[PDB]
């Protein structure tokens, strides 16, 4: 079974926990600083809760509850299959969940291509690529240039293209 | 009357960090300590810091550096997740820089050397741990340094900058706290260059009650060297702690360093102007109205991130296939502004970079400078 | 064969640099700013990106250029109008007019043994490399980027047979009707030679049959440089002054010191002479590839 966890955010001398899981025996919480809890595994399922706080039977009010045919209000717990598997409990979280312009970097301004081999170029900061750079239009013809990376490789294309 | 996790039995609560509390985790059977980091799951989704958690879970699942704590497994309940991690009982690395005085040039150097190859192993893993201070630097039995909560941590995307202005502002990089856009890995070089100045001085190099005079202090760059201090130490935290990024130590500039070299042990670490897009002198919401009016114009279907950041779309009238770029206006100085193009990849074809070329090509015919 | 297994292991993306260089032209640029292109960048072939089609058509590289100069040189006197104003689609729709011969490229997860047959089978110096999935270019591939790797491997793994035996023994390469020019040839016929022969380069021979020079594609790439184009009634040896000893190998040499010996000199090829300084063969990068492929 999966562990599911019972906190109890109240004050208190005793807290126990009671429900369908256990035959509704009395169980009791420690007690850390002023909160009190229980880590106990459940089969994924429906469970009916409730909690003993100083002699008195009541269920948490921000957990949700079911009154019964007989006027029984008690805590319920739908474990889902879900909530055992760390990455498909925060898809289901992300699913649940529904000026002045920028100052330009220096890195951007900072080039491969003016600071041998003239096919040979620097390793290039992560930052700058994909980043499109471009010459001053000489002969009515374009320049542009960007840098993008294949694999652990670097390739800086350079386009003649005529406007 | 025992609270389990796994196989541990929760015990005593070490501290709180980014977003959870942590708690030691004493073994059933052996007795193995683990630092439990208990994340409420409707906590962690009141804040919209859910893909925060699934990215730093990711991360330090893959990890495994000697001075970086080891994440070993990650519990799911309904109600809570809890990550299990390395226990180390020597505690905060700050207080021992407390409670003990400075520490001696030798001991500095090898803590520093330690906290550095860890900095190093993440920035090499694309992952730039923000807030990094003595307070997250924490120690073994062996007084070996150990670097924990990835909480501030943020990915390193290819050409994409990061804005957030998190961590402790004694430790935070001038451009940090002035909120400017920046690459990475400079601010962790910053924060590592006010932890070393911390080792050797047991006191902070930018610290005033006053927090308007601090914040000058630190972009100002000035902090006082003690007489005590090596000159070959104080030429390295003047290069890590340099104002200006461009200026800054890189992980490779303070491995060549001479002082760091020195005793620095072998399993620590490994081994025809051009523009950058168009320049426009109009209004910043000037410019926005002439480059909307420029896209619809080559029929091209764009989404509006920012009144700054654009994000457009055009299909190939062979290949049939949708390429994508971005837009970002930045602030040269007070009078000139300028037009960033990024490429955007997707997912036989055609040849994405030059189709990428191709769009730019079409905007920039049709606009200014 | 030990060398022919060792190819078809390596990728062709082991070959690529750590961070590299790429111009593409589009097809609608003036092919006189294209060469230019090659000469400012520094870059011998560059792929050729038709706009329209939306694909890689071909290469530009400086054979485009020896067969635009040799087909519409008219005079010193007269320009050549056909180069100064012209278009990289309108020349190669004239030049692969009747000869339709289309893109031939490598993926770089492709064996380094496809690559170097690639080359010899459609009889190119020039491969480049085009990953399946982006669709773009990634690096140029040639002769002397794949000897280069092979001798790294040659050097450190044992030698084999051939390795110890005679050039002449083995017999590679072309030996039969070399292709020269001499000190007094004009740099127009040296063209034609190019042209019809289709020869990276042509020893340049004294009044004796002893080879002095060698006149490669290479140097041709000069007069587009110096913008001396334009007076190809000029003399190879003329051309040549604007720049070293003349790298030549013998028919007892051994085929592994012949390896070594281009490759530290960096070379396309070596000229195979005898006893009298005098021209008998030539050995090229692709013909050493062709045995051990
Ligand atoms: N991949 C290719 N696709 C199409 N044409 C090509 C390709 N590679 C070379 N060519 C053409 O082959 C011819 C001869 O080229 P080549 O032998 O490679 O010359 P060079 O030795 O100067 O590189 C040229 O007309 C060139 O355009
Ligand atoms: C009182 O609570 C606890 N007591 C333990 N003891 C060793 C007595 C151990 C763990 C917790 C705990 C705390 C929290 C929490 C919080 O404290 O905010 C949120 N979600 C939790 C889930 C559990 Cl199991
Ligand atoms: N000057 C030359 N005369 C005749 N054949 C040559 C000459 N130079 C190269 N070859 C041959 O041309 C083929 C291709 O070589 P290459 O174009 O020089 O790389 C090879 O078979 C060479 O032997
Ligand atoms: N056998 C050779 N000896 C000396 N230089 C040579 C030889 N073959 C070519 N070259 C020179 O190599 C250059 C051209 O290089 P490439 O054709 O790329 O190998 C020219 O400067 C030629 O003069
Ligand atoms: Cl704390
Ligand atoms: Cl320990
Ligand atoms: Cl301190």
């Amino acid at each position: 079974a999966r562990p599911t966890v019972f906190r109890w955010t109240g004050g208190g001398k005793e807290v126990y926990l009671s429900g369908s899981f256990n035959n509704w025996s009395k169980l009791p919480l420690t007690r850390d600083h002023n909160n009190f809890v229980a880590i106990l595994d459940l089969p994924e399922g429906e469970h009916q809760y409730k909690f003993f706080v100083d002699g008195q039977w009541t269920h948490d009010p921000s957990e949700p509850i079911v009154t019964s045919q007989l006027g029984t209000v008690n805590n319920i717990i739908q474990v889902k299959k879900t909530d055992f598997e760390v990455f498909d409990a925060l898809m289901v979280d992300s699913q649940k969940c529904s000026k002045a312009p920028p100052i330009l970097p220096p890195h951007l301004l900072q080039v491969i291509l003016n600071k041998c081999d003239p096919a040979l170029l620097p390793e290039p900061n992560h930052v700058m690529l994909n980043h499109l750079y471009a010459l001053s239009i000489k002969d009515g013809v374009m320049v542009l240039s960007a840098t993008h990376r294949y694999k652990k490789k670097y390739v800086t294309t350079l386009l003649y293209k005529p406007i | 009357g025992r609270v389990k996790i796994g196989h541990y039995i929760l015990g005593d609560t070490l501290g709180v960090g980014t977003f959870g509390k942590v708690k030691v985790g004493k073994h059933e059977l052996t007795g193995h300590k683990v630092a439990v980091k208990i994340l409420n799951r409707q906590k962690i989704r009141s804040l919209d810091v859910v893909g925060k958690i699934r990215r730093e879970i990711q991360n330090l699942k893959l990890f495994r550096h000697p001075h970086i704590i080891k994440l070993y497994q990650v519990i799911s309940t309904p109600s809570d997740i809890f990550m299990v991690m390395e226990y180390v009982s020597g505690g905060e690395l700050f207080d021992y820089i407390c409670k003990n005085g400075r520490l001696d040039e030798k001991e500095s150097r090898r803590l520093f050397q330690q906290i550095l190859s860890g900095v190093d192993y993440c920035h090499r893993h694309m992952v730039v741990h923000r807030d990094l201070k003595p307070e997250n630097v924490l120690l073994d039995a062996h007084m070996n340094a150990k670097i924990a909560d990835f909480g501030l941590s943020n990915m390193m995307s290819d050409g994409e900058f990061l804005r957030t202005s998190c961590g402790s502002p004694n430790y935070a990089a001038p451009e940090v706290i002035s909120g400017r856009l920046y690459a990475g890995p400079e601010v962790d070089i910053w924060s590592s260059g006010v932890i070393l100045y911390a080792l050797l001085c047991g006191t902070l190099p930018f610290d005033d009650d006053h927090v308007p005079t601090l914040f000058k202090k630190i972009c100002d760059g000035i902090f006082y060297t003690p007489q005590y201090l090596n000159p070959s130490v104080i030429s390295l935290l003047k290069h890590m702690l340099q104002v200006d990024p461009m200026k800054r130590a890189t992980i490779k500039d303070i491995r060549e360093h001479e002082w760091f070299k020195q005793d620095l042990p072998k399993y620590l670490f490994p081994e025809a102007k051009w523009h950058l897009g168009i320049r426009s002198q109009s209004r910043p919401n000037d410019i926005m109205a002439e480059v909307c009016r420029a896209i619809k114009q080559l029929d091209y279907e764009w989404k509006v991130v920012n009144p700054y950041y654009l994000r457009v779309r055009r299909k190939n009238p062979v290949t049939s296939t949708f390429s994508k770029m971005s837009l970002q206006l930045y602030q040269v100085d007070s009078r000139t502004y300028l037009l960033d193009f990024r490429s955007i990849d997707d997912e036989r074809p055609g040849s994405h970079t030059i189709e990428f070329f191709e769009m730019c090509a079409n905007l920039i015919k049709i606009l200014a400078q | 064969s030990v060398y022919t297994t060792f190819m078809k292991s390596h990728r062709c993306y082991d070959l690529i640099p750590t961070s590299s260089k790429l111009v593409v032209f589009d097809t609608s640029l003036q092919v006189k700013k294209a060469f230019f292109a090659l000469v400012t960048n520094g870059v011998r072939a560059a792929p050729l990106w038709d706009s329209k089609k939306q694909s890689f058509v071909g290469m530009l590289t400086i054979t485009d250029f020896i067969n635009i100069l040799h087909r519409y040189y008219k005079s010193a006197l007269v320009q050549i109008y056909e180069l100064e104003e012209h278009k990289i689609e309108t020349w190669r729709e004239v030049y692969l007019q009747d000869s339709f011969k289309p893109l031939v490229c490598i993926s770089p997860n492709a064996s380094l043994f496809d690559a170097v047959s690639s080359l010899i089978r459609n009889k190119i110096h020039r491969l480049p490399v085009i990953d399946p999935e982006s669709g773009n270019t990634l690096y140029i591939l040639t002769h002397k980027r794949i000897l280069k790797f092979l001798k790294l491997f040659i050097t450190e793994f044992p030698k084999p047979e051939f390795m110890s035996k005679s050039l002449e023994e083995l017999q590679i390469g072309t030996y039969a009707n070399i292709a020269m020019v001499r000190t007094t040839t004009p740099v127009y016929v040296a063209l034609g030679i190019f042209v019809q022969h289709r020869v990276s380069a042509l020893p340049v021979v004294d009044e004796k049959g002893r080879v002095v020079d060698i006149y490669s594609k290479f140097d041709v790439i000069n007069l587009a440089a110096e913008k001396t184009y334009n007076n190809l009634d000029v003399s190879v040896t003329k051309a040549l002054q604007h720049r070293e000893g003349v790298l030549k190998c013998y028919l007892h040499e051994t085929l592994e010191a012949i390896i070594n010996r281009l490759v530290e000199a960096e070379v396309h090829r070596l000229v195979v002479v005898d006893e009298h300084d005098v021209v008998k063969g030539i050995v090229s990068l692709s013909d050493i590839l062709q045995a051990l492929v």
